[PDB]
RNA sequence: CGCAGAUAUCAGGAGGAACACCGGUGGCGAAGGCGGGUCUCUGGGCAGUAACUGACGCUGAGGAGCGAAAGCGUGGGGAGCGAACAGGAUUAGAUACCCUGGUAGUCCACGCCGUAAACGGUGGGUACUAGGUGUGGGUUUCCUUCCUUGGGAUCCGUGCCGUAGCUA
RNA sequence: UUUUCU
């Protein structure tokens, strides 16, 4: 299969990180996680298992022969810069970047306070 | 007694020339109900700020009639009825 | 602190019709901007944001798009 | 409406009844009720097919239309809604323009006084009817047709409702009231809106003879039984039986659906109790 | 609130002489009109207890100044009851 | 919880609660409390003219009403959150602090009970006693552009620092 | 993390 353009979805919990390359449309090529690249316990907040699944991430999608990608990022910040600067080392190139996360509008109720 | 406001959207697929035609028609109850002073004013095609009723584009038309509560009322739920329409909005001219 | 242009005479009348000064009052993440910033009295801050609060509602504006 | 009653009686004690605020009549048509005769619950062979089912009171049946393709296009108005025993829930007189008179179930939030769409591409509102392909998803509906040209056959007594879900090709997913999701062809007729009357559940009885004129009869429990007709019978004393439970005729409870049914391999889930 | 035109009415066909304006009479028409048509406004609008103590406040108003009008003459107070149709 | 096809992503649909950016030691109400938008009705407050009534002012035992959340009766709805109860992990013992599940309740309509650190821990009314320094509303006069926290006079509300005095 | 008693 074969498309010039691509679409990275990448979001960083507080412990735990998963990236995702999607065709523009919606259908998804290829996807990899710290989980697949074998991290297990606490070390999936650490940048480097994110680091890891992106450039898995990367290769599947030039393997399948994706030039450029746009990137739709979300989630707490725990290897944004790692992940983007290895993505962009990896051979593809990004033309912008947005941020969209979902901000609740005051509604529903937070869970309780953590003592 | 009071003087009113009212804006309407309207759906694109409709010519822009049959758009007065149905405003008048519509707003005859009104005229003949408390003999009503009504200027209007047709101005719209532009693009949209979100997407409404899978639409893109609209047309607006303001209004300024000075007519009862009950007659504005009636207006509203006929316009809102009506399904050439999207959303109406009717808000009072004076300070209050 | 700079001073509100509104309190003029000369002032324009506030509506939700000119979208150049609805969109003038606002950041470009579609926020209202904050009255230390915008340097306006209560009563023009709070007419500026009814009406630009009516006109995102009517879908003149984005809902921080 | 419900009324409760004040207690002047022991036996009174705690009775309800639901306050008919919604009938306009009394008297059914002349020339649309047809006889019925009381039937003891027996069969052609007399033997008792039911246990304690018999007993009550003299009713006269009235027809129903649950065909209503007969007569399309043609709009129709709401003249009055009609006491019932026959079935759970009220019902409704309906006047074709052409003349022709016929009824129909009441859904629920009709009154007097109104106008009924029937045609395939009729309207939205509430009692009107049009194929499945026709109905836009989300809304609910009730007296669905298992299949085309079978007249409706699900979701009739009050409080009912069925749910619809997307579509597929020739095929559309039904919310069961009871949670299950069956397949149907699209090409049947339907009915939206629910069956009134919700308060259906909230009637206490407490008193014998409200029972006896519906026609229910004594249950006798199971351990009282002598040994001989009952399986958990005799004993000195009373007991549970000395026998986990089972069926007064030998066989046990659990599985009760036929497998390898035709519909077995086509129908999607079962129920789940209390979740 | 009652309007200029119903106001200077009620004031006109209980008042004095053309010029009073704060004579017990009139006080007492002003205030009963007020009392009557929001009362209407309340029994249709069950919950506004904030009505409820501008009710009780008025009325207690009126009951103060129709013990004055007792108190400063009882002839006048007998015909304004008779005229009024209230009770005490 | 999944390998019967989860998480993730694109399209569509269903449904309940609450409204971020305006938004603050800012405003309103007697106190509790109060802010997505439009429409209908309604209360109270302040400035000026001062036309009118002509002492009609304060107070308030018993009494009546209002009155945070929690709980009960009758009938619905129940997205999220979650007393009680199950399990997992630590501890010698956890009936807790941590985690996965979850029934009342949180909502609505109709009646109930009338309780808090309901604190400014300081009742209401009246007249007087040095200032400086912010904030909201209404009127006036002058540098005068007459735009302008330029400045002067006055009524009401709300903060901080400050003499005489009082106070262990 | 946790960490009893005088
Ligand atoms: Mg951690
Ligand atoms: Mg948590
Ligand atoms: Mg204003
Ligand atoms: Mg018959
Ligand atoms: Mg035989
Ligand atoms: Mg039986
Ligand atoms: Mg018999
Ligand atoms: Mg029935
Ligand atoms: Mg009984
Ligand atoms: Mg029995
Ligand atoms: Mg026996
Ligand atoms: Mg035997
Ligand atoms: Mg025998
Ligand atoms: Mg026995
Ligand atoms: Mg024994
Ligand atoms: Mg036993
Ligand atoms: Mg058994
Ligand atoms: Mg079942
Ligand atoms: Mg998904
Ligand atoms: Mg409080
Ligand atoms: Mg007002
Ligand atoms: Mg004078
Ligand atoms: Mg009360
Ligand atoms: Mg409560
Ligand atoms: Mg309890
Ligand atoms: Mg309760
Ligand atoms: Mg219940
Ligand atoms: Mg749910
Ligand atoms: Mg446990
Ligand atoms: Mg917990
Ligand atoms: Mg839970
Ligand atoms: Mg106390
Ligand atoms: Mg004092
Ligand atoms: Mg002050
Ligand atoms: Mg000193
Ligand atoms: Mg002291
Ligand atoms: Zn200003």
């Amino acid at each position: 299969k074969n498309v010039p353009h691509g679409a990275a979805h990448i979001k960083s919990t507080f412990n735990n990180t998963i990236v995702s390359i999607t065709d523009p449309q919606g259908n998804v090529i290829a996807w990899a996680s710290s989980g697949h690249v074998g991290f297990k316990g606490s070390r999936k907040s650490t940048p480097f298992a994110a680091q890891l699944a992106a450039e898995n991430a990367a290769r599947k999608a030039q393997e399948h022969g994706v030039k450029k990608v746009d990137v739709f990022v979300k989630g707490p910040g725990s290897g944004r810069e790692t992940a983007i600067r290895s993505l962009q080392a990896a051979g593809l190139e990004v033309g912008t970047i947005s941020d969209v996360t979902p901000q609740p509008h005051n509604g529903c109720r937070p869970p309780k306070r953590r003592r | 007694m009071r003087p009113y406001e009212i804006m309407v959207i309207l759906d694109p697929t409709l010519d822009e020339r049959t758009v007065a035609p149905s405003l008048e028609t519509f707003l005859n109850v009104i005229r003949k109900d408390g003999g009503t002073v009504d200027k209007v004013d047709i101005w719209g095609r532009r693009r949209l700020a979100y997407e409404i009723a899978k639409h893109a584009e609209g047309i607006y038309a303001v209004i300024d009639v000075k007519a009862e509560p009950a007659t504005v009322s009636e207006l509203d739920r006929q316009l809102n009825l009506n399904e050439s329409v999207l959303r109406t909005k009717v808000l009072r001219t004076d300070k209050h | 602190t700079r001073k509100c242009v509104f309190c003029s005479k000369k002032g324009q009348t506030i509506d939700y019709k000119d979208t150049a000064l609805l969109r003038t009052y606002i950041s470009e993440r579609g926020k209202i901007r904050a009255r230390r910033v915008t340097g306006n009295c209560v009563q023009h801050q709070r007419d500026i944001a009814v009406a630009v609060k009516n006109a995102r509602e009517v879908a003149l504006l984005p809902f921080g798009s | 409406g419900i009324r409760k009653y004040k207690p002047t009686t022991p036996g009174r004690r705690g009775a309800s009844v639901s306050d008919f605020a919604e009938i306009t009549r009394s008297t059914p048509e002349k020339s649309l009720v047809r006889p019925l005769h009381g039937k003891g619950g027996r069969n052609a062979h007399g033997r008792i097919t039911t246990r304690h089912k018999g007993g009550g009171h003299k009713r006269a049946y009235r027809v129903i239309d649950f065909r209503r393709h007969d007569k399309d296009g043609v709009n129709a108005k709401v003249a009055h809604i009609e006491y019932d025993p026959n079935r759970t829930a009220n019902i409704a007189l309906l006047h074709y323009l052409d003349g022709e008179k016929r009824y129909i179930i009441a859904p629920q939030g009709l009154k007097q006084g109104d106008v009924i769409e029937s045609g395939a591409n009729a309207d939205i509102k509430p009692g009107n009817n049009l194929p499945l392909r026709n109905i836009p998803a989300g809304t609910v509906i009730h007296a669905v047709e298992l299949r085309p040209g079978g007249g409706a056959k699900l979701a009739r007594s009050a409080g009912v409702s069925i749910q619809l879900l997307g579509k597929e090709g020739t095929y559309a997913a039904l919310r069961m009231p009871s949670g299950e999701i069956r397949r149907v062809d699209v090409r049947c007729r339907a009915t939206v809106g629910e069956v009134g009357n919700a308060e259906q559940s909230n009637i206490n009885w407490g008193k014998a003879g409200r029972m006896r004129w519906k026609g229910k009869r004594p249950t006798v429990r199971g351990v009282v039984m002598n040994p001989v007709d009952h399986p958990h019978g005799g004993g000195e004393g009373k007991t549970s039986g000395g026998r986990h439970p089972v069926s007064p005729w030998g066989k046990p409870e659990g599985r009760t659906r036929k497998p390898n049914k035709p519909s077995d391999k086509l129908i999607v889930r079962r129920r789940r109790t209390g979740k | 609130a009652l309007t200029a035109e119903q106001k200077k009415e009620i004031l006109g066909q209980y008042g004095l002489h053309d010029t009073d304006t704060g004579s017990p009479e009139a006080q007492v028409a002003l205030l009963t009109k007020r009392i009557q048509d929001l009362t209407e406004h309340l029994k249709v609008h069950k919950h506004d207890h904030h009505s409820r103590r501008g009710l009780l406040l008025l009325v207690g108003r009126r009951r103060r100044l129709l013990k004055y009008v007792a108190q400063v003459d009882v002839a006048r107070y007998r015909s304004l009851i008779e005229r009024l149709g209230l009770r005490r």
